[PDB]
């Protein structure tokens, strides 16, 4: 048969339903988005940002705002004078969404060490930021205090010509799976 | 038309000639008629036919007759789920040597009154010897609960009531039942039972004090204690008549979250009665 | 006052993504069985936080322990449903130490006649079990 497969996952911040295809002979060429709810008995609105996309993805950041709401969706897709096919999907932001980790630099100095954690200035779900400092079989979570463009938590009390290891990320909830920043690794000043 | 105040348990009304019962939701522009409220000697109103949404703020009106004039009465706004009274629990016992079997149900079953909250029901019991009138007070018992230590050969008395916690309602006393607990089983039942584990493997043990004896072992859902209809104590299958004291099973057989036990010896012939339930939680390492 | 095991947290969460496992068939062929069930938002004080919370789950336990119930849903799912929703009443009701409730319960009376009305139909049930994930979502911002 033929089925349409979603991720939807908070990439910079921006929520992000992509999807794929798997067993279409004939892929379409462009695709529309729409999307409902079941609290209340609305009808279908059609996202603007990706009515007619060539694209195979959206960007919901700004439909899709809340957490506890069921969001039932159909993608269709054209390919020529015609609907090729349409298939549904629903979602749960609380659930279904992944949280990619923020952009992050270190700087070391003699005593600490400083992560710079690159947001954007500008909705909000109950996430916590992690920044996890690794040294010698050590690895101290920190979590910082509430997202303002440029953000920096100070790593604090470390030793010289030690080497540190950073790792950031957001944590949804404890028992889903957690996505962990790529390594940053510096030598502090003696 | 003078106010009559009304108190209700349960389903019905209870008033305190012939009357005739009459109600108007708020906002009130119109009367229904309650049916079986009509024209009946009796106080009270019987309402278990719609008269649905206890939960709504009606008012009710009574028409009341003596000779060739009629009296009319109003009632002061209310809901009355919020007026209502727990009734007289239901109650069955089931005799045992040394222990009584307690099978607590709402009194006038499919009521509409309590409909949903009607598994939210918490009873506490009061029971005491017949010669010596000693006792003990149980409270927040689920609608089945077995009590056990008790002499043999002893009739036993108690008395119970429902409760709910959230709601806050608390009512009426069942009746006194009394029941004579049957004579002394030579058999004890197995006691001191242990679930611990092995590799992957459960293990569950137990002391008898009779040597030679085969048990036989089962166990039930741990939250089915608190419904009170329908429920089969399933027996866990390689404990099936194990000749000693401890039974092992590898852990799969339960899938997450908790269960009850209790194990009961068998020579064959006569059989002892069940040991204490023990709660058992999967996540237990 | 009253301490939830530390643990609990993750109770009202493995309800939430069983109500979850529980689906059956896409939400979509049933848009048209849909309806406004007008949740008490307005709720979400310590021990009201916790009655109406005790106050639901009881509510979501009776509803999803009826006879109906268990023939619409696998029974798997329904037993550990049931298992984490009495853990999670029982040791909430441990803390009986010291509109309201009844919003909340002519709530939950429309999802048993809204039912009865579609007639235990499968649509039906999906924008039930949906509906109450709205509820509980919401129910538990509060910790
Ligand atoms: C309880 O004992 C009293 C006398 O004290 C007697 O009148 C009554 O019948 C007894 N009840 C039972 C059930 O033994």
């Amino acid at each position: 048969d033929e089925s349409c497969t979603f991720k939807i996952s908070l990439r910079n911040f921006r929520s992000i339903l992509s999807w794929e295809l798997k067993n279409h002979s004939i892929v379409p060429t462009h695709y529309t988005l729409l999307y409902t709810i079941m609290s209340k008995p609305e009808d279908l609105k059609v996202v603007k940002n990706c009515a007619n996309t060539t694209r195979s993805f959206c960007d919901l950041t700004d439909e899709w705002r809340s957490t506890h709401e069921a969001y039932v969706t159909v993608l269709e897709g054209f390919s020529g004078n015609t609907t090729l096919f349409s298939c549904s999907h629903n979602f749960w932001l609380a659930i279904d969404m992944s949280f990619e980790p923020p952009e992050f630099e270190i700087v070391g100095f003699t005593n600490h060490i400083n992560v710079m954690v690159k947001f954007p200035s500008i909705l909000q779900f109950d996430l916590s930021l992690v920044i996890e400092e690794q040294s010698e079989g050590i690895v101290k979570k920190h979590k910082p205090e509430i997202m303002s463009g440029n953000f920096t938590y100070i790593i604090d009390k470390l030793i010289p010509n030690t080497n540190y290891c950073v790792s950031v990320y957001l944590e949804h909830s404890d028992e889903q799976a957690v996505i962990k920043s790529p390594l940053k690794c510096t030598l502090l000043p003696p | 038309p003078q106010k009559v105040e009304v108190d209700i348990i349960d389903d019905n009304f209870i008033l305190r000639v012939t009357f005739s019962f009459d109600y108007q939701k708020t906002g009130m522009d119109n009367w229904i008629k309650l049916s079986g409220c009509q024209n009946i000697t009796s106080t009270k109103c019987n309402f278990s036919s719609l008269k649905l949404n206890v939960y709504e703020e009606i008012k009710l009106r009574i028409r009341a007759e003596k000779e060739n004039t009629s009296s009319w009465y109003e009632v002061d706004s209310f809901t009355p789920f919020r007026k209502a009274q727990i009734g007289p629990p239901e109650v069955h016992l089931e005799a045992e040597d040394k222990a009584i079997v307690i099978h607590i149900s709402p009194g006038t079953k499919d009521s509409v009154m309590w409909a949903l909250d009607g598994l939210s029901f918490t009873y506490s019991l009061v029971i005491w010897k017949n010669s010596s009138g000693v006792e003990e007070r149980i409270e927040n018992i689920y609608s089945r609960h077995k009590i056990y230590k008790l002499s043999p050969e002893t009739t036993y008395c108690l008395k119970v009531k429902a409760a709910l916690l959230t709601s806050w309602k608390i009512g009426v006393y069942s009746p006194v039942h009394c029941i004579k607990t049957t004579v002394e089983n030579e058999l004890p039942p197995p006691e001191n039972i242990e679930v611990s584990v092995q590799n992957q493997n459960y293990v569950l043990k137990w002391d008898y004090t009779y040597a030679n004896m085969t048990f036989q072992v089962q166990w039930l859902h741990a939250f089915l204690k608190r419904n009170p209809g329908n429920y089969k104590w399933k027996q866990i299958p390689d404990c099936e008549n194990v000749k000693t004291t401890q039974c092992v099973f590898p852990q799969n057989v339960f899938q997450k979250g908790i269960y009850l036990l209790r194990v009961q010896a068998s020579d064959g012939n006569n059989t002892s009665f069940w040991s204490e339930e023990i709660k058992f939680d999967t996540e237990i390492q | 006052g009253c301490d939830l095991p530390q643990n609990h947290g993750l109770l009202s969460r493995n309800t939430l993504v069983l109500l979850h496992q529980m689906r059956r068939i896409s939400p979509f062929l049933c848009l048209k069985d849909r309806r406004d069930f007008r949740f008490p938002q307005e709720m979400v004080q310590k021990a009201h936080v916790m009655s109406v919370l005790h106050e639901m789950l009881q509510q979501i336990f009776s509803l999803f322990h009826t006879e109906r119930s268990s023939a619409a849903w696998q029974m798997t799912l329904l037993d550990q449903l049931h298992t984490g929703l009495h853990q999670q009443l029982q040791h909430l009701e441990t803390c009986l130490l010291q509109s309201p409730a009844l919003t909340l319960r002519r709530y939950f009376q429309g999802i048993r006649v809204y039912l009865k009305e579609k007639k235990y139909s499968d649509c039906a049930w999906e924008v039930v079990r949906m509906e109450i994930m709205k509820s509980l979502f919401l129910s538990t911002n509060m910790q």
